Parts: C-alpha cells; structure tokens; sequence
C-alpha cells in the first residue's frame, strides 16, 4: 500500500526546537516530491513549502521562508518539518502529501493524491494539568459534566462506562485565557427515569494521568 | 501570489441534490493546474480532482470539475451522506502553491429552534475561586445562533466562550455550549444569570434564567 505515515502529537512550550516527521512506503520515495501544509485550528489549508528528496531540493512559500525548515533522510524515506524556536501561533495541524510529478523529468505535475495523517503541535507556556470535572445538575431533562482547566488537549468523555450514547453531545474545547482547556459533555435523557437511573460521565485525560468518574444528580 | 476564492462559503443543500462550487484565481493558473480536494472533521484531505478536469484515482464518478483560466467549478450531481464535508481548491501551475478558504457543503433542513437549557454552578466549583455558567442550546438549524449573558439584566462581554457540534448523522441539526465566567466574588454579588438566545426559530428571543441561591 502507497502510504505517508507522520509522527505524534506534539506539546512544546515557545522557543522550544521540533522536528516533525513523515515516513513514505510502498513508492520510490526520491522520485517525488513532498508538500508540507499547516492547517491552524480551525482553519483552512495553507501550503508551507515542497522537497525533492533525491538532492534535498526545497522550496518554500514567501510566509514560511525563514520559519521553518523543510528536510529529508533520502536513506529512510522520510522528510521533516523544523522550527528552532516555536511560537503559539505555530499550534496547528501539520499534514504532508506527496506530488505526484512523472517520472521521466517533463515537468507534469498532478496535485498531492497521497497524504499523512497529520501530526498535532501544540505550543503553549501551560504545563500539564489534569481537568477538574463539575456536575451540570438537571433541572425532557438535559444534564451533564463540565471538563475545566485541563492541558494538553485530548480529554475523553463516555457515559455510564459507554452504555449512555443516544442524546450525548461532547463539544469541542476552548482554549480559555488561562491557557487550559474546557468543555462540556452534555446527555438529555426523560424527565421520568431520573430517580432511578445512575447518571455518571467517565472523564479520561492521558497527559496527566487523571481518570474521573463523576456522578450527576438534582 | 494568486489568491483563490471560493463561493459560497457555506451552501446548503439537500441528499441526491448537485452541488456547483466556484474557485476563482486573482490570474490566470498555468497548465490548468487546480485540483479539488475534500476534507471531513478530523481526517487528511482527498484528491479529488487534478488539472481542472481530471478525475483522481478512486474518487466516485458524481465528482466531476470544470474551469479554463480564471473561474473553476466542482460539480457533485448528487450528495450522498459521505458527500457532506469541506472543500478546497489548489492552484500548482505556479509558485506558491495557493489553496482557496474552503467551501463548507452541510445538508439543508427545515428550521428548528434550540431547545435552552442554564446550568448554575456547582457547589464543589465555587470552593475553588471561580464560577461557570453555562448555556445549552440542544438541536437547532441553521448553525446561527446569538447567546447574550445577562447578570443582574447588564449585558457580558468578554467573560464567555462558545462551543459548537457538527451536524447530527440522523436529524442534521447543531447543538452549542456556552460558558460564561466569573470570579467566586462577581458570581456572590448578582442574583440574576439569564442567557438570550436568539434563532431564526425562535419568534421572540428566549430568555433562561436562574436566581443565585434561589432553586
């Protein structure tokens, strides 16, 4: 299988170096060239520059020239995205696709039909910090947990250990100015089965280590 | 550089109903050098279209594109579920390689007002120095919808965030959070919270509200 397989998520602080990767197989590697895109969250797409990886031969668009640097380990069929001293606006998606071009040297371009599956940067002066989850009491019956003031993004939150789907709306994070996280998992069950059903949302955040199995009650 | 515009931003249609998105470059693109990719929340785009008019490899036959120099268009005869997702433009003919700000093909629905919901803060909040309220907005369509926090009836600034889901698999609405908060202090010196919110299915703004203290 023609595949582009990138590195994982990144959590860095500013001023700290990276360097993200992108790993080509079943394809000659140095017959094509690689795109490197940010997507900021969000946001749209945004193209930061391509590599040759026969000769190392880059070209970078006029916003990320000087802000990154683009490279490649011929031998390993792998390019990489550099930044010496990252910045906050630096958090984004980073995706890398290869440029289908033929083979004979003509010059024939085709778009970027194959892509990784992007790396997550995070840049932020926050250190890990586990969410603090408060009950949203119900007063049909709509109830639910706050997940507040957590970093690094992901949190995961079911419900009655994944028995309770049907109704349960968990919403995208905001970043707030504190510079943690917080977000709502919300379930509108009936007004009726109340008293007698158990309502607990189970929060998970892999970064500090913190499992919480919160119960909501009236 | 050659800047791409596609229009519209959002366009709204129905399942079996053609789609006709536009990609317009500031000059001509070289070689007729634009493909067409789509992208769903959380996945890597899809090639579907390269060189204006060439079908990538795998993509379905209801994807088709035209467009010679300036004006490009995406054609999809017919949506199916899968089809609903965001799509973007690329112009490669020349450098920078530019991309369009994405056209957002969501599916068309009836008005449905939000069913508003307000929770007070928890006790075990308040021990910690800061109160959050927050407002629920529960399956309403279109996405649009304006949420005003009111404490002691003067209208808040700055002190909430909002938060919306993508569109429901089964009855295609959105539904929204909001957060309003506030210092333990602020929170103990007002009685009224009410959060207003304003929708197309709403015939008068709604209004929930609570009173600190007061069940």
């Amino acid at each position: 299988e023609v595949q582009l397989v990138q590195s994982g998520a990144e959590v860095k602080k500013p001023g700290e170096s990276l360097k993200i990767s992108c790993k080509g197989s079943g394809y000659s590697f140095t017959s094509y060239w690689i795109g490197w895109v940010r997507q900021m969250p969000g946001k749209g797409l945004e193209w930061m520059g391509i590599i040759y990886p026969g000769d190392s031969d880059t070209r970078y668009s006029p916003s990320f020239q000087g802000q990154v640097t683009i490279s490649a380990d011929k031998s390993i069929s792998t390019a990489y995205l550099q930044w010496s001293s990252l910045k906050a606006s630096d958090t984004a998606m980073y995706y890398c696709a290869r440029v289908v071009a033929d083979r004979e040297g003509f010059g024939y371009y085709y778009g970027m039909d194959v892509w990784g599956q992007g790396t997550t940067v995070t840049v932020s002066s926050a250190s890990t910090k586990g969410p603090s989850v408060f009950p949203l009491a119900p007063s049909t019956a709509a109830l639910g947990c706050l997940v507040k003031d957590y970093f690094p993004e992901p949190v995961t939150v079911s419900w009655n250990s994944g028995a309770l789907t049907s109704g349960v709306h968990t919403f995208p994070a905001v970043l707030q100015s504190s510079g943690l996280y917080s977000l709502s998992s919300v379930v509108t069950v009936p007004s009726s089965s109340l008293g007698t059903q158990t309502y607990i949302c189970n929060v998970n955040h892999k970064p500090s280590n913190t499992k919480v199995d919160k119960r909501v009650e009236p | 550089e050659i800047v791409l515009t596609q229009s519209p931003g959002t366009l709204s249609l129905s399942p079996g109903e053609r789609a006709t998105l536009s990609c317009r470059a500031s000059q001509s693109v070289s070689s007729s050098y634009l493909a067409w990719y789509q992208q769903k929340p959380g996945q890597a785009p899809r090639l579907l279209i390269y060189g204006a008019s060439s079908r990538a490899t795998g993509i379905p036959d209801r994807f088709s594109g035209s467009g010679s120099g300036t004006d490009f268009t995406l054609t999809i005869s017919r949506l199916e579920p899968e089809d609903f997702a965001v799509y973007y433009c690329q112009q490669y003919g020349s450098s920078p390689w530019t991309f369009g700000q994405g056209t957002k093909v969501e599916i068309k629905r009836t008005v449905a007002a939000p069913s508003v919901f307000i929770f007070p803060p928890s006790d075990e909040q308040l021990k910690s120095g800061t109160a959050s309220v927050v407002c629920l907005l529960n399956n309403f369509y279109p996405r649009e919808a304006k949420v005003q926090w009111k404490v002691d009836n003067a209208l808040q600034s700055g002190n909430s965030q909002e938060s919306v889901t993508e569109q429901d698999s089964k009855d295609s609405t959105y539904s929204l959070s909001s957060t309003l908060t506030l210092s333990k202090a602020d929170y103990e010196k007002h009685k009224v919270y009410a959060c207003e919110v304003t929708h197309q299915g709403l015939s008068s703004p709604v209004t929930k509200s609570f009173n600190r203290g007061e069940c």
